[PDB]
């Protein structure tokens, strides 16, 4: 094995491999990460068993191919330590590494490739590419939603639907569901799948707003998402998600479509003015009018009365500031349309002009 | 306002659900199976969630709060568990509890465990509110008396076969560890299909693992029964309990009985005994006790305990359960020359 | 290194498990007749098979086949498993993994499923050791695991730990394997590698192992490397008398029967030893109060100790208390005058020799 | 100029003196190639368990091979002998005796030695780990890496936990002979051209009670007193233990219930400028001695041969128990001492009590 | 600036250092031939010259003019370290350096060269008060440290150490000066110090130093200050509440005839005299081991009691070894609980009548 590189290459994707994988390991191994140089490419898997970050890169000196582990803190310092712009040349004698560097040697000690957790051969079961732009709409708009720590540990991550050519994804945390759907085009089989929080985070991390397409593919068990020369794959956290067909209101009659600013900035006010915890706010909305009270029964009523566009039938309902609060900012527009059906029900609230994500919320009981 | 026991709580919850339930006690088993068949009847009525928190000042309550005043998105009734302290509720628990008691719901269904209220922690605002739909399941370990027919009912219900000599096997092996008595009813149904048990069939696939606790011990020693305090000391040894709490249970119950035994040259027991404000259960045992032995013993009783405490926290050694168990069968109906042990 | 005896002769099937019959038929309905427990606690003592029980548990229950009891032991997952390589065959050990963090980063990756096996199990060591918050962490995901998840406990003191894990997890506590099963399965594994050995060696092995295979495969070896590659009796019984520990107890047994030759022997043996004097001397008077106590009444003799049970109640039973008492007498004389003696190892020689020859003359209340 | 006690340190099996069970298997388990890969050393101080390991590292990683008879050329040996080898690991257990510590020398464990074949590991005094520390190790202990051997030493094995015990191969040196030490005196003094005499020898090899290397630091500490030789006058005012004639003198005056004879012994020795509670123990072990006499005939060291005969007589002239009376008053004179007014003062009023109290004698009683 | 007898006379050099002749032969003879050890340990009581001879041994070997028995005590590393400015010196204090931290430090800057000298020593006083740990940690350093330290152990008591630590180190036990020995120095330094002297006044304090020679150094200072800076006979007898008269053998003789009345007087008097008790006691033993000494022979009778001769006499004629031996003994056992009595008039009080309960 042999091979030839400069740090300006390596300092970025040994950063987002080792980025990632922080603290002890559980086995000793999983604290190296595995680079092996074949065919002109250079791949470094930074492992931590549940989640594996690839970075390849191009190799155009006469390397030799070849793979092996090595730990990545010390590796990655002797990279950075080097003068900016010199090259790295990595050679492998005996059972260690040697890295040169101008004038500059140093000695590595690896461990076997073989003893490495292989990445199974388990083949994707819906592989298709999607652009940057779709995935990174459905992951803002559901992913306020998700528990973050929560006793049903399935509902931590969200659950992805691919179903002909679309994709859905589903996040809830026991009291209000979020739904997105965006057309692939291309059809595929049915199938769902439950990531984990931490893996959707590491998604959207990866996402710069690039050209390269990203390619998803899902497994029985694992994620993994191609985005260039960059590979991250995840297992599919297990359970089964609840399903979200009967959590949808069939026909919820009451409307309500009112100004998306005038809400926002009408609950910021009452937080504001209510930062006490606890005591969710009652609105009572009447024709063209919506008044926000504070429930604190020791603090003064903050009441709050705004000109809403509504019409219909007049109720108080005890809602959670904080939570209509973050659903309304994860709907970021000029008009918002609220749909009920009576006092208890499931408030579905949706874009006056778009409906392809839903937000189902209820009502906090009073 | 029901006081029940988990033996007949499986009536109760098919005849009608409760608003308030709450498990007080010690004995583990029994907590656990009357949680699990609440929560099981609770679940064919139709309530799918089971949420559980610990109360503890650490702990929070908004997460509480909100879901008590909320429902669920894809179900309803939700139901609420509550792990009690071990020491027991205080002011800002008594207000956590009596805040809850206030904006309790119906269709929540509250359940309640943790160790036995005592008569001061058992009168409370929120306890009185309750009291009109509330049923409290006793869940106290049965004694060792009450422990063979207790078994003897619990291998009927699993449709097994016990004799005496079982029955007593199994006593002696999970005295005080009644999970682990019924975890070996399982297991040796299992074992032999036929469900006849007999003395070798038993003995052959037990193991001791009963749990004590040092009044256990001095009520063994007050007793006098060699084999019993033998076999507690051990569990105690294993399970790796100091000997400074026995040595002052101990300590606290040869002090009654040598006041008890001088003071009662001229003076009726009854008057030192209502004087003395001592359990009305222990007038007996302790009457036993003191007509059991004289006064020639518990004087080198006392000088042997004495000589145990010096030799544990100024020599530092490790042979205290020895003297431990030295003076246990002093104090039974025994020779004990007390020229071994020193006394 | 031709590898050793304990790591070779790991049961790979449930067939060549030695002893423990019951938890073996228990292991075998439940895989058999698919009900599986969400969490296994095997507990007993060193060398007996919980580790290897647990392992054997764990490649059933994942192997290709299926949920077996009986695990063809040739697939990818029994393979690897044997390897001690299984990537869902998740060995931890209470001892360095107490801490919250270490704790917390389990109880998150539990929820994963497993990579290529059927169940995630977790083999955990030393349960006993885990701390409060690490334990109801424990319980708490016990409580309501996922089913793709198993949780294999191996302790070996399960009186420290609380009846509440036995509340969600079913015990299989092992037993001593007897001295006649673990001196067939040395005689089988001598004579599956074609060692010659004779019955009285293998006998002694059984006897020395003290109820835990391991110790007899450590002791085998032993003899194997002093007998140079043949288990003799003259082998086997100088390395046990190099390793023995008994001293006291047959300094007792001497005094008991007036041997002072065997008495001079002994405390020669023990000098070789270099054990310190004064906790021989506190050693040999514990000895005799624990017969005094086992005079006293026969159940004052723990089960805690075996190797000695039968000299214990054989000296019990023969000594009167007049004798037992004064031996008692002048060893704690010899004991509080050990430190103003001309040597250690010749007031332990004095004490013992007025102890097996002598008699202290008592005081006399004089009237007053 | 080099402490005896490092330049003379075993480098081959051959110099190692006693112990020849635990050599004798090690060297089997090297040539037949039936390696185990825990070994547990167990003993007292000095008795070689540092040496044997450093040997049995050596046997492992030579060059030519593994072998009971190292060459002692090769890097390897060198390295070894020199205590510079990098793969021979020497840890101590105190050093790093919490959880996390061992946790972190084990996380390196997994990796391939550097140049020798095993990576050894020589943990000293391991009974000082932590019980956790032993857990954590259980598991590496039982399954190692094949390349990685572990030779675990302590002076107190009792302590070690059970599966410990089990986990490993227990050797437990034995403490040397007195005739053993000696003679390793005597081959080092001759090795090293220095004038030495048997009583000497026999006298530091008693000082040293199993312990070569408490004999190697009295030998050195002689050498330094006596001007680089080992003189039996230069090696007795060392000990500050004066000749047995003189206390055999002093007990028969006891028994014989001379107390003249007595007192000018007692004065000799004041003028000899000895301390007096080792005159009071020399009596004391003189009545042990003569007491294990008359329990068994062969009691009596070859180094008191020169005094046995004597010995023996006042064995059979002397009654047991009037034995044991002297022992005790000597004993208890001993356990007087340091609060009496002077230490002679001390001496001379137990030396009196002894003869006030003499049985077949008794002082004169006047009313 | 003015210093204390025990400061101003520390010996500077091997011949300064008064007994001890073995070690310090020992040490220079170890010096001269360059066999020098790497440990070395003094177990000896107190006052003897553990941290003297210790320095002297820091002295000679690392004097500028190469390893000498005698250091000339006039260099400049020799200077600081009599002055204990010497940075390769470091004088470490057990009890105080006893946490985890120190010794890992202490073991760690071994391998950094000496600063000034050829070697590195490493003083550890009472090196007993170290944890256990700290042993074990230092054993590896203890065998086989690098040519460039040396440690030098002092404890008051050797025993308490581990037997490891007494394997690899060389033991020099400093036997308790004699009262002739601690005479001669301490009228050599108050020669020096042109402070006159009496011999009784100088056998007192000697009698009274109990073996240690800063203990007779303490109590000569004491003596000045009180004796108006003369070291008189009886200023010294009033400083130490000596009796030096025939009290003591009267209460002896009364103790012996019972009479508690005439020792409960005795004492009383003595009492409101404010004498020291445990001169008292001391006293008396002495009296009975000389009556013990004249019951076996006659002549170990000196003239200095010729005053007293005849009654002295007649106890040795009237009293029984046996009830002389009880006698003592009781005296003895009073000695030892004397401290811890509830004062010390009650515990002479106390071993008088148990020595009254004893008779023919
Ligand atoms: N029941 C058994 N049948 C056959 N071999 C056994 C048995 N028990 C132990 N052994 C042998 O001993 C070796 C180690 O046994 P283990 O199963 O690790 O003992 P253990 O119960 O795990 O002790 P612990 O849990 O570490 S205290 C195995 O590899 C076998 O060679
Ligand atoms: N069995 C032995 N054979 C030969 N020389 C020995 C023997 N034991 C001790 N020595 C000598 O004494 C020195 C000390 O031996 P070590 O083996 O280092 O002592 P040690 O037993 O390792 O110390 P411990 O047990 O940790 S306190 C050696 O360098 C030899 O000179
Ligand atoms: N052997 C001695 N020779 C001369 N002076 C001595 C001797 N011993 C003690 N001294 C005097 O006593 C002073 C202090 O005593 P040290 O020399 O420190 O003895 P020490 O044994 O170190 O005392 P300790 O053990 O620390 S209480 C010295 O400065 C001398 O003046
Ligand atoms: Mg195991
Ligand atoms: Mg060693
Ligand atoms: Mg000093
Ligand atoms: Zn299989
Ligand atoms: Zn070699
Ligand atoms: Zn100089």
């Amino acid at each position: 094995m042999k091979f030839t590189v400069e740090r300006e290459h390596l300092l970025k994707p040994l950063q987002q491999v080792s980025g990632p994988l922080g603290g002890r390991p559980t086995l000793p191994i999983l604290g190296n990460l595995l680079l092996q140089v074949a065919d002109g490419t250079l791949s470094l898997t930074g492992t931590d068993l549940e989640m594996e970050m690839v970075a390849r890169v191009a190799l155009v000196q006469p390397h030799e191919p070849g793979a092996t582990t090595v730990p990545a803190r010390k590796f990655f310092d002797i990279c950075r330590g080097l003068p900016e712009g010199a090259e790295i040349a990595v050679q492998l004698e005996g059972e260690r590494m040697l890295v040169r560097s101008g004038r500059s040697r140093f000695s590595l000690s690896t461990l076997p490739a073989a003893d490495f957790p292989n990445l199974d051969d388990w083949q994707s079961e819906v592989e298709f590419t999607l652009p940057q732009a779709t995935m990174k709409r459905l992951i803002e708009a559901t992913q306020f939603s998700m528990a973050h720590q929560d006793v049903r540990y399935y509902l931590n991550g969200m659950l992805f639907e691919t179903e002909g050519e679309e994709l859905r994804t589903v996040a809830t945390d026991g009291h209000r569901l979020a739904v997105c759907s965006m057309p692939i085009g291309q059809s595929l089989p049915s199938h769902s799948v439950i990531v984990p929080r931490k893996g959707v985070i590491e998604l959207m991390r990866m996402l710069d707003g690039g050209d390269n397409p990203l390619r998803v593919q899902i497994g029985s068990n694992n994620i993994r998402a191609h985005v260039g020369d960059f590979i991250f794959t995840s297992k599919l956290v297990d359970g089964r998600f609840p399903d979200y067909r009967r959590v949808l209101p069939k026909n919820p009659d009451k409307h309500l479509e009112a100004g998306c600013d005038l809400l926002k900035q009408a609950f910021a006010r009452a937080a504001i003015l209510s930062n006490e915890k606890f005591r969710g706010v009652r609105l009572y909305v009447s024709e063209n009018q919506l008044k926000i009270t504070a429930n604190n029964p020791e603090q003064e009523e903050a009441e709050e009365i705004l000109d809403v566009t509504y019409s219909g039938a007049e109720m108080e309902i005890g809602f959670n500031v904080s939570y209509v609060l973050d659903v309304l900012n994860a709907l970021k527009c000029e008009n918002v349309r609220m749909m009920l059906t009576d006092s208890v029900s499931s408030v579905q609230i949706e874009d006056a002009a778009s409906q392809s994500a839903a937000y189902v919320v209820m009502p906090m009981r009073l | 306002m029901i006081r029940l026991y988990p033996e007949q709580l499986r009536a109760q919850l098919n005849e009608g659900l409760r608003a308030a339930y709450l498990l007080l006690g010690n004995d583990p088993l029994l907590l656990q199976e009357s949680q699990d068949a609440v929560r099981q009847v609770a679940a064919a009525q139709g309530f799918e969630e089971h949420h559980t928190f610990s109360i503890d000042p650490n702990t929070d309550w908004n997460a509480i709060f909100s879901l008590c005043q909320a429902m669920s998105l894809f179900a309803s009734r939700q139901t609420l568990l509550l792990l009690l302290p071990e020491n027991g509720p205080n002011a800002a628990i008594n207000e956590q509890l009596l805040t809850l008691t206030g904006l309790l719901h119906d269709d929540l269904l509250l359940i309640v465990r943790g160790n036995k209220l005592s008569k001061a922690q058992e009168n409370a605002a929120w306890f009185t509110a309750l009291a009109n739909r509330s049923v409290q399941v006793t869940c106290q370990t049965p004694e060792q008396a009450q422990l063979p027919r207790w078994v003897a009912a619990r291998a009927k219900q699993l449709n097994l076969e016990l004799d005496d000599a079982a029955n007593q096997v199994l006593c002696y092996c999970y005295e005080g560890n009644l999970l682990a008595l019924a975890q070996a009813l399982e297991r040796l149904s299992l074992l032999w299909p036929d469900g006849k048990l007999t003395l070798p069939r038993v003995e052959q696939a037990v193991n001791d693992a009963a749990h004590f606790t040092p009044f256990h011990w001095v009520d063994a020693l007050l007793m006098g029964k060699s084999k019993r305090a033998l076999h507690i000391l051990q569990q105690l040894r294993l399970e790796g309990s100091e000997p400074v709490i026995l040595l002052r249970t101990l300590q606290r119950e040869l002090l009654l009985l040598v006041n008890l035994k001088r003071q009662s040259a001229h003076t009726p027991l009854r008057a030192l005994f209502d004087k003395h404000r001592v359990w009305q259960n222990r007038r007996g045992m302790m009457g036993e006790a003191l007509n059991r032995l004289s006064q020639t013993q518990l004087r080198q009783a006392v000088q042997l305990l004495t000589r145990t405490e010096l030799t544990l926290k100024q020599d530092y050694g490790q042979s205290v359960w020895a003297e431990l168990e030295g003076l246990s069968l002093l104090l039974c109906h025994k020779p004990l020359a007390d020229v071994f042990i020193d006394g | 290194s031709y590898q050793v005896l304990a790591r070779k002769w790991r049961p790979q099937t449930f067939a060549d498990v030695v002893g423990q019959e019951h938890v073996l038929t228990a292991l075998a309905n439940g895989l058999s007749l698919g009900r599986i427990h969400h969490a296994y606690l095997f507990s007993g003592t060193r060398g007996v098979g919980k580790t290897s029980i647990a392992r054997l548990l764990a490649k059933g229950l994942n192997c290709e086949t299926g949920i077996t009891a009986t695990p063809c032991g040739v697939c990818d997952n029994c393979r690897e498993i044997e390897q001690g390589r299984f990537v869902d065959l998740i060995e931890i050990d209470a001892a360095s993994r107490t801490k919250v963090e270490d704790t917390r980063d389990l109880l998150d990756n539990v929820q994963y499923a497993p990579a290529r096996g059927r169940f995630k199990v977790y083999l955990i060591d030393e349960v006993h050791m885990l701390s409060r918050h690490s334990f109801n962490a424990l319980l708490k995901t016990l409580e309501e695991p996922p089913e793709h998840v198993k949780f294999l406990l191996a302790t070996t003191d399960p009186q420290k730990l609380p009846v509440t894990i036995l509340s969600r997890c079913l015990q299989f506590h092992l037993k001593a394997l007897d001295v006649e099963q673990i001196r067939h399965q040395l005689e089988h594994i001598l004579n599956e590698e074609h060692i010659a050995h004779e019955p009285r060696a293998l006998q002694l092995l059984a006897r020395a192992a003290e109820g835990s295979l391991r110790d007899a495969l450590s002791l085998t070896d032993q003899a194997i490397a002093s007998g140079d590659g043949q288990v003799s009796t003259q082998a086997v019984s100088a390395m046990l008398g190099t390793l023995d520990d008994d001293q006291a107890l047959s300094l007792v047994e001497a005094m008991v029967e007036a041997n002072g030759e065997r008495v001079m022997a002994l405390i020669n043996e023990a000098a070789a030893r270099g054990i310190e004097w004064e906790a021989l001397l506190v050693e040999m008077l514990g000895l005799l109060h624990r017969i005094a106590m086992v005079q006293l009444s026969p159940a004052a003799l723990g089960n805690d100790m075996a190797a000695i049970e039968l000299r214990m109640r054989e000296l019990a039973r023969t000594i009167p208390p007049t004798d037992i008492q004064l031996y008692y007498q002048t060893l704690l004389i010899g004991r509080k005058e050990l430190p103003y003696a001309p040597d250690r190892r010749m007031g332990v020689e004095m004490t013992l020799l007025r102890a097996l020859a002598f008699h202290p003359r008592m005081p006399l209340p004089e009237p007053e």
